[PDB]
Protein backbone atom coordinates (compact mmCIF):
# COMPACT_ATOMS: atom_id res chain seq x y z
CA UNK A 1 0.00 0.00 0.00
CA UNK A 2 1.04 3.66 -0.51
CA UNK A 3 1.53 5.52 2.83
CA UNK A 4 0.83 9.30 3.16
CA UNK A 5 4.41 10.00 1.93
CA UNK A 6 3.80 8.02 -1.31
CA UNK A 7 6.16 5.21 -0.19
CA UNK A 8 5.05 1.57 -0.32
CA UNK A 9 4.65 -0.53 2.87
CA UNK A 10 3.31 -4.04 3.63
CA UNK A 11 4.52 -5.14 0.18
CA UNK A 12 4.14 -8.95 0.15
CA UNK A 13 0.71 -8.85 1.88
CA UNK A 14 -1.05 -5.92 0.15
CA UNK B 1 14.73 28.92 -0.93
CA UNK B 2 16.89 31.63 0.61
CA UNK B 3 16.60 32.63 4.26
CA UNK B 4 14.67 35.74 3.22
CA UNK B 5 12.17 33.75 1.15
CA UNK B 6 11.58 31.46 4.13
CA UNK B 7 10.97 34.52 6.32
CA UNK B 8 8.57 35.86 3.70
CA UNK B 9 6.61 32.61 3.94
CA UNK B 10 6.53 32.82 7.74
CA UNK B 11 5.29 36.42 7.58
CA UNK B 12 2.57 35.46 5.11
CA UNK B 13 1.58 32.61 7.43
CA UNK B 14 1.34 35.08 10.33
CA UNK B 15 -0.59 37.77 8.43
CA UNK B 16 -3.13 35.24 7.14
CA UNK B 17 -3.30 33.40 10.49
CA UNK B 18 -2.91 30.19 8.50
CA UNK B 19 -3.07 26.96 10.50
CA UNK B 20 -0.90 25.12 7.94
CA UNK B 21 2.74 25.95 7.18
CA UNK B 22 4.30 24.11 4.23
CA UNK B 23 8.04 24.69 3.78
CA UNK B 24 8.84 21.33 2.15
CA UNK B 25 11.09 20.87 -0.88
CA UNK B 26 13.04 24.11 -0.48
CA UNK B 27 16.65 23.01 0.26
CA UNK B 28 16.39 24.80 3.61
CA UNK B 29 19.52 24.59 5.75
CA UNK B 30 18.22 26.61 8.72
CA UNK B 31 14.74 27.06 10.17
CA UNK B 32 14.79 30.60 11.64
CA UNK B 33 13.86 30.96 15.30
CA UNK B 34 11.22 33.46 14.11
CA UNK B 35 8.89 30.45 13.74
CA UNK B 36 8.01 30.99 17.42
CA UNK B 37 5.38 33.63 16.55
CA UNK B 38 3.25 31.15 14.56
CA UNK B 39 1.44 29.78 17.61
CA UNK B 40 -1.78 29.13 15.66
CA UNK B 41 -0.17 26.40 13.54
CA UNK B 42 -1.63 22.90 13.71
CA UNK B 43 0.28 21.42 10.74
CA UNK B 44 3.97 22.05 9.96
CA UNK B 45 5.49 20.42 6.86
CA UNK B 46 9.28 20.59 6.52
CA UNK B 47 10.03 17.38 4.58
CA UNK B 48 12.65 17.22 1.82
CA UNK B 49 15.02 19.91 3.07
CA UNK B 50 18.59 20.03 4.41
CA UNK B 51 17.86 20.56 8.10
CA UNK B 52 20.55 19.17 10.39
CA UNK B 53 18.84 20.43 13.57
CA UNK B 54 15.44 21.73 14.64
CA UNK B 55 15.26 25.00 16.61
CA UNK B 56 13.91 24.74 20.14
CA UNK B 57 11.41 27.48 19.24
CA UNK B 58 9.35 24.76 17.52
CA UNK B 59 8.24 23.81 21.03
CA UNK B 60 6.36 27.12 21.17
CA UNK B 61 3.89 25.82 18.55
CA UNK B 62 1.73 24.31 21.28
CA UNK B 63 -1.19 23.74 18.88
CA UNK B 64 0.78 21.52 16.48
CA UNK B 65 -1.01 18.28 15.62
CA UNK B 66 1.11 17.21 12.62
CA UNK B 67 4.89 17.56 12.26
CA UNK B 68 6.51 16.08 9.14
CA UNK B 69 10.33 16.16 9.17
CA UNK B 70 10.82 13.49 6.49
CA UNK B 71 13.94 13.56 4.30
CA UNK B 72 16.31 15.77 6.27
CA UNK B 73 19.60 15.18 8.09
CA UNK B 74 18.26 15.28 11.64
CA UNK B 75 20.08 13.34 14.35
CA UNK B 76 18.12 14.62 17.36
CA UNK B 77 15.19 16.76 18.48
CA UNK B 78 15.06 19.61 21.01
CA UNK B 79 13.67 18.76 24.44
CA UNK B 80 11.31 21.73 24.04
CA UNK B 81 9.02 19.50 21.96
CA UNK B 82 7.66 18.38 25.35
CA UNK B 83 5.28 21.34 25.09
CA UNK B 84 3.49 19.92 22.01
CA UNK B 85 0.79 18.29 24.14
CA UNK B 86 -1.48 17.92 21.08
CA UNK B 87 0.94 16.34 18.59
CA UNK B 88 -0.78 13.44 16.83
CA UNK B 89 1.45 12.58 13.85
CA UNK B 90 5.25 12.79 13.76
CA UNK B 91 7.17 11.65 10.67
CA UNK B 92 10.96 11.32 11.02
CA UNK B 93 11.55 8.98 8.07
CA UNK B 94 14.69 9.35 5.95
CA UNK B 95 16.89 11.19 8.44
CA UNK B 96 20.11 10.22 10.24
CA UNK B 97 18.73 9.01 13.56
CA UNK B 98 20.89 6.50 15.41
CA UNK B 99 18.18 6.35 18.09
CA UNK B 100 14.64 7.45 18.81
CA UNK B 101 15.10 11.03 20.10
CA UNK B 102 14.70 11.12 23.87
CA UNK B 103 11.87 13.67 23.68
CA UNK B 104 9.78 11.45 21.39
CA UNK B 105 9.19 8.98 24.24
CA UNK B 106 7.52 11.85 26.13
CA UNK B 107 5.08 12.75 23.32
CA UNK B 108 2.33 10.58 24.79
CA UNK B 109 -0.34 12.29 22.65
CA UNK B 110 1.06 10.64 19.50
CA UNK B 111 -1.18 8.29 17.52
CA UNK B 112 1.05 7.97 14.42
CA UNK B 113 4.86 7.71 14.37
CA UNK B 114 7.03 7.08 11.29
CA UNK B 115 10.70 6.25 11.89
CA UNK B 116 11.26 4.45 8.58
CA UNK B 117 14.74 4.35 7.02
CA UNK B 118 17.07 5.56 9.76
CA UNK B 119 19.86 3.84 11.71
CA UNK B 120 17.97 3.21 14.96
CA UNK B 121 19.21 0.21 16.93
CA UNK B 122 17.16 0.25 20.15
CA UNK B 123 13.51 0.67 21.14
CA UNK B 124 13.62 1.81 24.76
CA UNK B 125 11.25 0.55 27.44
CA UNK B 126 9.82 4.09 27.48
CA UNK B 127 7.90 3.23 24.32
CA UNK B 128 5.12 2.31 26.79
CA UNK B 129 4.49 6.03 27.34
CA UNK B 130 3.12 6.29 23.77
CA UNK B 131 0.01 4.34 24.74
CA UNK B 132 -2.11 6.15 22.12
CA UNK B 133 -0.08 4.79 19.19
CA UNK B 134 -2.30 3.20 16.55
CA UNK B 135 0.26 3.28 13.70
CA UNK B 136 3.97 2.67 14.32
CA UNK B 137 6.55 2.30 11.54
CA UNK B 138 10.18 1.48 12.29
CA UNK B 139 10.77 -0.10 8.89
CA UNK B 140 14.34 -0.25 7.56
CA UNK B 141 16.42 0.33 10.67
CA UNK B 142 18.85 -1.72 12.78
CA UNK B 143 16.56 -2.84 15.62
CA UNK B 144 17.55 -6.23 17.03
CA UNK B 145 14.92 -6.59 19.78
CA UNK B 146 11.57 -5.20 20.87
CA UNK B 147 10.99 -4.48 24.57
CA UNK B 148 8.25 -6.33 26.41
CA UNK B 149 6.79 -2.85 27.01
CA UNK B 150 5.55 -2.96 23.40
CA UNK B 151 2.61 -4.90 24.87
CA UNK B 152 1.33 -1.73 26.54
CA UNK B 153 0.39 -0.28 23.12
CA UNK B 154 -3.11 -1.74 23.29
CA UNK B 155 -4.34 0.74 20.64
CA UNK B 156 -1.75 -0.43 18.10
CA UNK B 157 -3.39 -1.31 14.78
CA UNK B 158 -0.57 -1.16 12.20
CA UNK B 159 2.98 -2.16 13.16
CA UNK B 160 5.69 -2.16 10.48
CA UNK B 161 9.10 -3.46 11.55
CA UNK B 162 10.02 -4.68 8.07
CA UNK B 163 13.74 -4.80 7.29
CA UNK B 164 15.39 -5.05 10.70
CA UNK B 165 17.36 -7.68 12.65
CA UNK B 166 14.76 -9.10 15.05
CA UNK B 167 15.41 -12.69 16.08
CA UNK B 168 12.33 -13.00 18.31
CA UNK B 169 9.18 -11.16 19.31
CA UNK B 170 8.38 -10.49 22.97
CA UNK B 171 5.50 -12.71 24.04
CA UNK B 172 3.83 -9.55 25.38
CA UNK B 173 3.17 -8.62 21.74
CA UNK B 174 0.04 -10.73 22.23
CA UNK B 175 -1.28 -7.92 24.44
CA UNK B 176 -1.72 -5.67 21.37
CA UNK B 177 -5.10 -7.28 20.74
CA UNK B 178 -5.99 -4.61 18.15
CA UNK B 179 -3.10 -5.32 15.76
CA UNK B 180 -4.54 -5.89 12.29
CA UNK B 181 -1.50 -5.22 10.05
CA UNK B 182 1.85 -6.69 11.13
CA UNK B 183 4.82 -6.58 8.73
CA UNK B 184 7.89 -8.54 9.86
CA UNK B 185 9.45 -9.19 6.43
CA UNK B 186 13.25 -9.24 6.10
CA UNK B 187 14.26 -9.83 9.70
CA UNK B 188 15.98 -12.80 11.35
CA UNK B 189 13.04 -14.31 13.22
CA UNK B 190 13.79 -17.79 14.53
CA UNK B 191 10.24 -18.32 15.85
CA UNK B 192 6.96 -16.64 16.73
CA UNK B 193 5.44 -16.30 20.21
CA UNK B 194 2.62 -18.65 21.14
CA UNK B 195 0.68 -15.55 22.27
CA UNK B 196 0.39 -14.55 18.59
CA UNK B 197 -2.99 -16.29 18.57
CA UNK B 198 -4.37 -13.51 20.76
CA UNK B 199 -4.39 -11.20 17.71
CA UNK B 200 -7.91 -12.05 16.57
CA UNK B 201 -8.08 -8.92 14.39
CA UNK B 202 -4.86 -9.69 12.50
CA UNK B 203 -5.59 -9.59 8.76
CA UNK B 204 -2.13 -9.25 7.13
CA UNK B 205 0.98 -11.03 8.43
CA UNK B 206 4.18 -10.43 6.48
CA UNK B 207 6.93 -12.91 7.32
CA UNK B 208 8.91 -13.30 4.08
CA UNK B 209 12.68 -13.54 4.49
CA UNK B 210 13.20 -14.79 8.02
CA UNK B 211 14.50 -17.97 9.63
CA UNK B 212 11.31 -19.61 10.89
CA UNK B 213 11.42 -23.40 11.09
CA UNK B 214 7.83 -23.82 12.35
CA UNK B 215 4.59 -21.92 12.85
CA UNK B 216 2.91 -21.85 16.29
CA UNK B 217 -0.24 -23.94 16.59
CA UNK B 218 -1.95 -20.88 18.10
CA UNK B 219 -1.74 -19.06 14.75
CA UNK B 220 -4.98 -20.88 13.86
CA UNK B 221 -6.77 -18.43 16.19
CA UNK B 222 -5.96 -15.43 13.95
CA UNK B 223 -9.17 -16.24 12.11
CA UNK B 224 -9.27 -12.79 10.48
CA UNK B 225 -6.10 -13.50 8.46
CA UNK B 226 -6.46 -12.63 4.78
CA UNK B 227 -2.79 -12.43 3.69
CA UNK B 228 -0.19 -14.89 5.03
CA UNK B 229 3.25 -14.63 3.42
CA UNK B 230 5.86 -17.11 4.69
CA UNK B 231 8.18 -16.89 1.67
CA UNK B 232 11.84 -17.84 2.15
CA UNK B 233 12.04 -19.41 5.59
CA UNK B 234 12.97 -22.89 6.87
CA UNK B 235 9.50 -24.38 7.34
CA UNK B 236 8.79 -27.99 6.36
CA UNK B 237 5.34 -28.53 7.92
CA UNK B 238 2.34 -26.61 9.22
CA UNK B 239 0.57 -27.51 12.49
CA UNK B 240 -2.53 -29.68 12.41
CA UNK B 241 -5.10 -28.20 10.01
CA UNK B 242 -3.91 -24.64 10.66
CA UNK B 243 -5.23 -23.43 7.30
CA UNK B 244 -8.73 -24.83 7.88
CA UNK B 245 -9.19 -22.26 10.66
CA UNK B 246 -8.22 -19.26 8.49
CA UNK B 247 -11.69 -18.72 7.04
CA UNK B 248 -10.84 -15.36 5.42
CA UNK B 249 -7.51 -16.34 3.83
CA UNK B 250 -7.22 -14.90 0.31
CA UNK B 251 -3.59 -15.68 -0.58
CA UNK B 252 -0.96 -17.95 0.95
CA UNK B 253 2.76 -18.13 0.14
CA UNK B 254 4.90 -21.08 1.23
CA UNK B 255 7.50 -20.58 -1.52
CA UNK B 256 11.22 -21.03 -0.82
CA UNK B 257 10.91 -23.28 2.22
CA UNK B 258 11.49 -26.98 2.98
CA UNK B 259 8.11 -28.59 2.20
CA UNK B 260 8.15 -32.17 0.93
CA UNK B 261 4.34 -32.51 0.97
CA UNK B 262 1.24 -30.37 1.08
CA UNK B 263 0.21 -29.35 4.61
CA UNK B 264 -1.98 -31.99 6.21
CA UNK B 265 -5.64 -31.08 6.59
CA UNK B 266 -7.52 -32.05 3.45
CA UNK B 267 -9.50 -29.79 1.11
CA UNK B 268 -11.02 -27.75 3.95
CA UNK B 269 -7.82 -25.68 4.24
CA UNK B 270 -8.07 -24.19 0.71
CA UNK B 271 -11.79 -23.36 0.51
CA UNK B 272 -11.29 -19.57 0.45
CA UNK B 273 -7.81 -18.80 -0.89
CA UNK B 274 -7.56 -17.08 -4.28
CA UNK B 275 -3.84 -17.64 -4.94
CA UNK B 276 -1.44 -20.30 -3.63
CA UNK B 277 2.34 -19.95 -3.99
CA UNK B 278 4.50 -22.99 -3.22
CA UNK B 279 7.36 -22.49 -5.70
CA UNK B 280 10.92 -23.52 -4.81
CA UNK B 281 10.20 -26.36 -2.40
CA UNK B 282 10.55 -30.16 -2.59
CA UNK B 283 6.91 -31.20 -2.95
CA UNK B 284 6.67 -34.60 -4.63
CA UNK B 285 2.91 -34.77 -5.25
CA UNK B 286 -0.32 -32.78 -5.24
CA UNK B 287 -2.80 -34.74 -3.08
CA UNK B 288 -5.92 -36.12 -4.72
CA UNK B 289 -8.92 -33.93 -3.95
CA UNK B 290 -7.11 -31.15 -2.09
CA UNK B 291 -8.78 -28.54 -4.35
CA UNK B 292 -12.27 -30.09 -4.39
CA UNK B 293 -13.41 -27.26 -2.08
CA UNK B 294 -11.13 -24.54 -3.54
CA UNK B 295 -13.95 -22.77 -5.37
CA UNK B 296 -12.13 -19.43 -5.82
CA UNK B 297 -8.57 -20.74 -6.28
CA UNK B 298 -7.36 -18.95 -9.42
CA UNK B 299 -3.53 -19.00 -9.28
CA UNK B 300 -1.34 -21.98 -8.38
CA UNK B 301 2.46 -21.85 -8.54
CA UNK B 302 4.23 -25.20 -8.10
CA UNK B 303 7.39 -24.18 -9.97
CA UNK B 304 10.65 -25.86 -8.93
CA UNK B 305 9.49 -28.81 -6.87
CA UNK B 306 9.59 -32.62 -7.18
CA UNK B 307 6.45 -33.43 -9.17
CA UNK B 308 6.71 -36.52 -11.38
CA UNK B 309 3.01 -36.63 -12.34
CA UNK B 310 -0.24 -34.77 -11.89
CA UNK B 311 -3.08 -35.97 -9.63
CA UNK B 312 -5.93 -38.04 -11.01
CA UNK B 313 -8.48 -35.24 -10.54
CA UNK B 314 -6.23 -32.68 -12.28
CA UNK B 315 -9.08 -32.11 -14.75
CA UNK B 316 -11.39 -30.83 -11.99
CA UNK B 317 -9.53 -27.51 -11.52
CA UNK B 318 -12.14 -25.64 -13.56
CA UNK B 319 -11.53 -22.33 -11.73
CA UNK B 320 -7.76 -22.31 -12.28
CA UNK B 321 -6.68 -19.26 -14.29
CA UNK B 322 -2.87 -19.36 -13.93
CA UNK B 323 -0.88 -22.56 -13.38
CA UNK B 324 2.91 -22.78 -13.09
CA UNK B 325 4.48 -26.26 -13.10
CA UNK B 326 7.91 -25.24 -14.44
CA UNK B 327 11.10 -26.96 -13.27
CA UNK B 328 9.60 -30.27 -12.21
CA UNK B 329 10.04 -33.82 -13.54
CA UNK B 330 6.81 -34.22 -15.51
CA UNK B 331 7.11 -36.65 -18.42
CA UNK B 332 3.52 -36.26 -19.66
CA UNK B 333 0.50 -33.99 -19.25
CA UNK B 334 -2.72 -36.00 -18.73
CA UNK B 335 -5.37 -35.81 -21.42
CA UNK B 336 -7.67 -34.56 -18.63
CA UNK B 337 -6.03 -31.13 -19.00
CA UNK B 338 -8.97 -30.39 -21.32
CA UNK B 339 -11.07 -29.69 -18.22
CA UNK B 340 -9.15 -26.52 -17.27
CA UNK B 341 -11.44 -24.34 -19.37
CA UNK B 342 -10.63 -21.18 -17.38
CA UNK B 343 -6.85 -21.53 -17.78
CA UNK B 344 -5.22 -18.44 -19.31
CA UNK B 345 -1.56 -19.01 -18.36
CA UNK B 346 0.17 -22.40 -18.42
CA UNK B 347 3.87 -22.61 -17.55
CA UNK B 348 5.51 -25.99 -18.18
CA UNK B 349 9.11 -24.86 -18.66
CA UNK B 350 12.00 -27.20 -17.89
CA UNK B 351 10.24 -30.54 -17.55
CA UNK B 352 10.74 -33.85 -19.41
CA UNK B 353 7.91 -33.62 -21.95
CA UNK B 354 8.38 -35.35 -25.32
CA UNK B 355 4.81 -34.78 -26.56
CA UNK B 356 1.67 -32.93 -25.51
CA UNK B 357 -1.80 -34.38 -24.87
CA UNK B 358 -4.49 -33.89 -27.49
CA UNK B 359 -6.68 -32.33 -24.79
CA UNK B 360 -4.43 -29.26 -24.76
CA UNK B 361 -6.43 -27.87 -27.68
CA UNK B 362 -9.52 -27.54 -25.49
CA UNK B 363 -8.02 -24.66 -23.45
CA UNK B 364 -10.02 -22.08 -25.38
CA UNK B 365 -9.00 -19.15 -23.13
CA UNK B 366 -5.29 -19.98 -22.87
CA UNK B 367 -3.25 -16.84 -23.59
CA UNK B 368 0.28 -17.90 -22.61
CA UNK B 369 1.95 -21.30 -23.01
CA UNK B 370 5.58 -21.67 -21.90
CA UNK B 371 7.15 -24.99 -22.94
CA UNK B 372 10.83 -24.03 -23.15
CA UNK B 373 13.53 -26.49 -22.08
CA UNK B 374 11.58 -29.71 -22.62
CA UNK B 375 12.10 -32.55 -25.13
CA UNK B 376 9.15 -31.87 -27.41
CA UNK B 377 9.43 -33.84 -30.65
CA UNK B 378 6.12 -32.61 -32.11
CA UNK B 379 3.05 -30.51 -31.41
CA UNK B 380 -0.48 -31.96 -31.57
CA UNK B 381 -2.79 -30.87 -34.37
CA UNK B 382 -5.28 -29.78 -31.69
CA UNK B 383 -3.22 -26.63 -30.98
CA UNK B 384 -5.19 -25.07 -33.86
CA UNK B 385 -8.05 -24.46 -31.39
CA UNK B 386 -5.98 -22.29 -29.01
CA UNK B 387 -7.52 -19.20 -30.56
CA UNK B 388 -6.80 -16.98 -27.53
CA UNK B 389 -3.10 -17.87 -27.50
CA UNK B 390 -0.84 -14.80 -27.62
CA UNK B 391 2.55 -16.17 -26.53
CA UNK B 392 4.00 -19.60 -27.32
CA UNK B 393 7.51 -20.32 -26.02
CA UNK B 394 9.15 -23.50 -27.35
CA UNK B 395 12.82 -22.55 -26.90
CA UNK B 396 15.24 -25.50 -26.70
CA UNK B 397 13.03 -28.41 -27.71
CA UNK B 398 13.37 -31.14 -30.36
CA UNK B 399 10.86 -29.91 -32.95
CA UNK B 400 11.54 -30.56 -36.64
CA UNK B 401 8.25 -29.32 -38.14
CA UNK B 402 5.17 -27.42 -37.06
CA UNK B 403 1.56 -28.57 -37.52
CA UNK B 404 -0.14 -26.82 -40.42
CA UNK B 405 -2.97 -26.04 -37.99
CA UNK B 406 -0.65 -23.59 -36.23
CA UNK B 407 -1.89 -21.06 -38.80
CA UNK B 408 -5.20 -20.80 -36.93
CA UNK B 409 -3.50 -19.08 -33.95
CA UNK B 410 -4.68 -15.70 -35.18
CA UNK B 411 -4.11 -14.03 -31.79
CA UNK B 412 -0.49 -15.20 -31.61
CA UNK B 413 2.01 -12.32 -31.39
CA UNK B 414 5.09 -14.08 -29.94
CA UNK B 415 6.41 -17.42 -31.25
CA UNK B 416 9.69 -18.57 -29.73
CA UNK B 417 11.24 -21.43 -31.71
CA UNK B 418 14.92 -20.92 -30.92
CA UNK B 419 17.30 -23.82 -30.33
CA UNK B 420 15.14 -26.43 -32.07
CA UNK B 421 15.73 -28.85 -34.95
CA UNK B 422 13.34 -27.22 -37.42
CA UNK B 423 13.84 -28.12 -41.08
CA UNK B 424 11.13 -25.76 -42.37
CA UNK B 425 8.04 -23.84 -41.32
CA UNK B 426 4.55 -24.66 -42.61
CA UNK B 427 3.14 -22.43 -45.32
CA UNK B 428 0.17 -21.77 -43.01
CA UNK B 429 2.46 -19.46 -41.01
CA UNK B 430 1.16 -16.72 -43.32
CA UNK B 431 -2.25 -16.59 -41.62
CA UNK B 432 -0.74 -15.52 -38.27
CA UNK B 433 -2.24 -12.06 -38.64
CA UNK B 434 -0.94 -10.63 -35.35
CA UNK B 435 2.50 -12.26 -35.29
CA UNK B 436 5.07 -9.69 -34.15
CA UNK B 437 8.10 -11.61 -32.83
CA UNK B 438 9.45 -14.80 -34.43
CA UNK B 439 12.59 -16.27 -32.85
CA UNK B 440 14.30 -18.89 -35.02
CA UNK B 441 17.91 -18.42 -33.89
CA UNK B 442 20.04 -21.54 -33.39
CA UNK B 443 18.13 -23.91 -35.72
CA UNK B 444 21.10 -25.55 -37.49
CA UNK B 445 18.87 -27.54 -39.89
CA UNK B 446 16.57 -24.69 -41.01
CA UNK B 447 17.46 -24.25 -44.69
CA UNK B 448 14.32 -22.48 -45.95
CA UNK B 449 11.59 -19.98 -45.08
CA UNK B 450 8.13 -19.93 -46.68
CA UNK B 451 7.15 -17.02 -48.91
CA UNK B 452 3.89 -16.76 -46.96
CA UNK B 453 5.95 -15.32 -44.11
CA UNK B 454 5.73 -12.07 -46.08
CA UNK B 455 1.99 -12.09 -45.29
CA UNK B 456 2.61 -11.48 -41.57
CA UNK B 457 2.18 -7.71 -41.82
CA UNK B 458 2.88 -7.02 -38.13
CA UNK B 459 6.14 -9.01 -37.99
CA UNK B 460 8.82 -6.64 -36.68
CA UNK B 461 11.22 -8.89 -34.73
CA UNK B 462 12.89 -12.00 -36.15
CA UNK B 463 16.11 -13.82 -35.26
CA UNK B 464 17.71 -16.26 -37.69
CA UNK B 465 21.26 -16.26 -36.33
CA UNK B 466 22.97 -19.63 -36.90
CA UNK B 467 20.27 -20.87 -39.29
CA UNK B 468 21.73 -22.30 -42.52
CA UNK B 469 18.99 -21.04 -44.85
CA UNK B 470 21.08 -22.44 -47.70
CA UNK B 471 18.02 -22.53 -49.98
CA UNK B 472 17.97 -18.70 -49.97
CA UNK B 473 20.54 -16.56 -51.81
CA UNK B 474 23.66 -16.32 -49.63
CA UNK B 475 23.95 -12.54 -50.01
CA UNK B 476 20.30 -12.29 -48.91
CA UNK B 477 20.68 -14.17 -45.63
CA UNK B 478 23.98 -12.36 -45.10
CA UNK B 479 21.97 -9.12 -44.88
CA UNK B 480 19.87 -10.30 -41.95
CA UNK B 481 16.11 -10.44 -41.38
CA UNK B 482 15.43 -7.16 -43.20
CA UNK B 483 16.79 -8.47 -46.51
CA UNK B 484 15.31 -11.94 -45.97
CA UNK B 485 11.78 -10.60 -45.48
CA UNK B 486 12.29 -8.18 -48.37
CA UNK B 487 13.29 -11.11 -50.59
CA UNK B 488 10.39 -13.32 -49.47
CA UNK B 489 8.08 -10.32 -49.99
CA UNK B 490 8.96 -8.93 -53.42
CA UNK B 491 10.31 -12.26 -54.73
CA UNK B 492 7.23 -14.25 -53.71
CA UNK B 493 3.71 -14.78 -55.05
CA UNK B 494 2.23 -12.08 -52.79
CA UNK B 495 3.54 -8.80 -54.23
Amino acid sequence: FKDWYGEIWFDGVC
Amino acid sequence: SSNAEVIKELNKCREENSMRLDLSKRSIHILPSSIKELTQLTELYLYSNKLQSLPAEVGCLVNLMTLALSENSLTSLPDSLDNLKKLRMLDLRHNKLREIPSVVYRLDSLTTLYLRFNRITTVEKDIKNLSKLSMLSIRENKIKQLPAEIGELCNLITLDVAHNQLEHLPKEIGNCTQITNLDLQHNELLDLPDTIGNLSSLSRLGLRYNRLSAIPRSLAKCSALEELNLENNNISTLPESLLSSLVKLNSLTLARNCFQLYPVGGPSQFSTIYSLNMEHNRINKIPFGIFSRAKVLSKLNMKDNQLTSLPLDFGTWTSMVELNLATNQLTKIPEDVSGLVSLEVLILSNNLLKKLPHGLGNLRKLRELDLEENKLESLPNEIAYLKDLQKLVLTNNQLTTLPRGIGHLTNLTHLGLGENLLTHLPEEIGTLENLEELYLNDNPNLHSLPFELALCSKLSIMSIENCPLSHLPPQIVAGGPSFIIQFLKMQGPYR
